[PDB]
């Protein structure tokens, strides 16, 4: 019953601004404390800070003190994070919480945020092939943003499959690989479907070893 | 399924009350010191729909400003704290 | 006011008894996340179970040490785990991984395409396939020339199947510098390996 609903991923530009909203449902959103804590990739929580509803005590980790600040809208029961002067280093995933002055028991399911200097692209889709166990994939270079699915022979193939998690280069463009080990004598069709939602792009890549 | 304490802060001033709220043998504790029970200035009132109960300070005063939270036997609540500001 | 997690990452089967510990330097919280999910609180007050926790997951604490410990492991329970203390702190973490046999990486290795070397650059990648323990290595070799700062890598999640993990680098030149070597090795080394294990082409 105790739902904190986030809102939708934020793709911005190094010194944007941006407000990410948390509506709390199924209790008092006036009787409890909201936290916030972000996740960069691959990397541990840290704790950002605290607002209560009321009173106006507010606590920062002295990380995210003058250009992190917190808001909130009682009569609706919404929670606000606004950032501004946005900096690439601020590419993560930003949790809500709702909780007591020490703990944080219900969570929001998180917002994606990415900066980069990079636009929409819709990727290239290149063959991975060698030149009894044989290996044949599809390279998924060049995009932006995330994400991007990987499919291959419209999903039948699950089997053996391997999508890589995306990589993202020194350009602010993602590079991804999904590849699927077969064996050799069965080299008989294998296509990867490859959908980039942002930019509108489904690519289908036979792969011929 | 332990009892939800609430709100996780609450501010008065001396001389008005401090209502709680405890969701869920119940005891009100402020280690934890037993405070009241149910079935002095600590009373506990059950609300209409049995499951809720107002833990409330009549007359708070200065030295009343702590944490709190309230437990059923023993699965305790989360922590709330009161602030008393003087008058 | 400074805590320290460990282990960073434990192994176990369905089943066993795992102790996490995370120790002070002079109450304390547990969260369990899940990869791509949002965290859930465990304990709190060092030793009280949350709203829906199972019995199986109990807390204790003496003075600065801490520890959580999960008395008999379920398929579920294998995620990251984070104890919290209070201005609030994460630790560092522990990631709770299935255990199983050492497997050696296959490997394979990928040339560019004829397409993107058309558009002026090569990607060169190489396959480690279903490994585990996850500690592995890539040393990209062109020429005989150690290869630094030109690749990027990333690791799946272990496998739901065989626990095993697989790894894929990414070599990236320009077409000019590609036309003009000849051997492109990417050399794999890994405790499930007698020796370190090359795999090349010829362009």
């Amino acid at each position: 019953e105790v739902q904190l609903v986030q809102s939708g991923a934020e793709v911005k530009k190094p010194g944007e601004s941006l407000k990410i909203s948390c509506k709390g449902s199924g209790y008092s959103f006036t009787n409890f404390y909201i936290h916030w804590v972000r996740q960069a990739p691959g990397q541990r929580l840290e704790w950002m800070g605290s607002i209560y509803p009321n009173y106006g005590d507010t606590a920062y980790n002295q990380k995210f003190k003058d250009r992190f600040v917190f808001s909130l809208d009682t009569s609706v029961s919404t929670a606000y994070l606004q950032i501004s002067s946005l900096k690439a280093e601020d590419t993560a995933v930003y949790y809500c919480a709702r909780g007591y002055s020490y703990a944080m028991d219900y969570w929001g399911q998180g917002t994606t945020v990415t900066v980069s200097s990079a636009s929409t692209k819709g990727p290239s889709v290149f063959p991975l092939a060698p030149c009894s166990t044989a290996a044949l994939g599809c390279l998924v270079k060049d995009y932006f943003p995330e994400p991007v699915t990987v499919s291959w022979n419209s999903g039948a193939l699950t089997s053996g499959v391997h999508t890589f998690p995306a990589v993202l280069q020194s350009s602010g463009l993602y590079s991804l690989s999904s590849v699927v080990t077969v064996p050799s004598s069965s080299l008989k069709t294998y296509t990867c479907n490859v959908d980039h939602k942002p930019s509108n792009t489904k690519v289908d890549k036979r792969v011929e070893s | 399924n332990p009892p939800t304490f609430s709100p996780a802060l609450l501010v008065v001033t001396e001389g008005d009350n401090a209502t709680f709220t405890c969701s869920f043998v119940l005891n009100w504790y402020r280690q934890t010191d037993k405070l009241a029970a149910f079935p002095s200035r600590f009373r506990v009132t059950q609300l209409p729909n049995g499951r809720d109960f107002h833990m409330s300070v009549v007359r708070a005063r200065r030295n009343d400003s702590g944490t709190y939270l309230c437990g059923a036997i023993i699965k305790e609540s989360l922590r709330a704290e009161l602030r008393v500001t003087e008058r | 006011i400074q805590m320290t997690q460990s282990p960073s990452s434990v192994s176990a089967s369905v089943g066993d008894r795992v102790t996490i510990t995370c120790s002070a330097s002079q109450d304390l919280n547990w969260y369990q996340q899940k990869p791509g999910k949002a965290p859930k609180l465990l304990i709190y007050h060092t030793s009280s179970l949350h709203s829906g926790v199972p019995s199986r997951f109990s807390g204790s604490g003496s003075g600065t040490d801490f520890t959580l410990t999960i008395s008999s492991l379920q398929p579920e329970d294998f995620a990251t785990y984070y104890c919290q203390y209070y201005l609030l702190t994460f630790g560092g973490g522990t990631k709770l991984e299935i255990k199983r046999t050492v497997a050696a990486p296959s490997v394979f290795i990928f040339p560019p395409s004829d397409e993107q070397l058309k558009s002026g650059t090569a990607s060169v990648v190489c396959l480690l396939n279903n490994f585990y323990p996850r500690e592995a290595k890539v040393q990209w070799k062109v020429d005989n020339a150690l290869q630094s700062g030109n690749s990027q890598e990333s690791v799946t999640e272990q496998d739901s199947k065989d626990s095993t993990y697989s790894l894929s680098s990414t070599l990236t030149l320009s077409k000019a510098d590609y036309e003009k070597h000849k051997v492109y090795a990417c050399e794999v080394t890994h405790q499930g390996l007698s020796s370190p294990v090359t795999k090349s082409f010829n362009r």
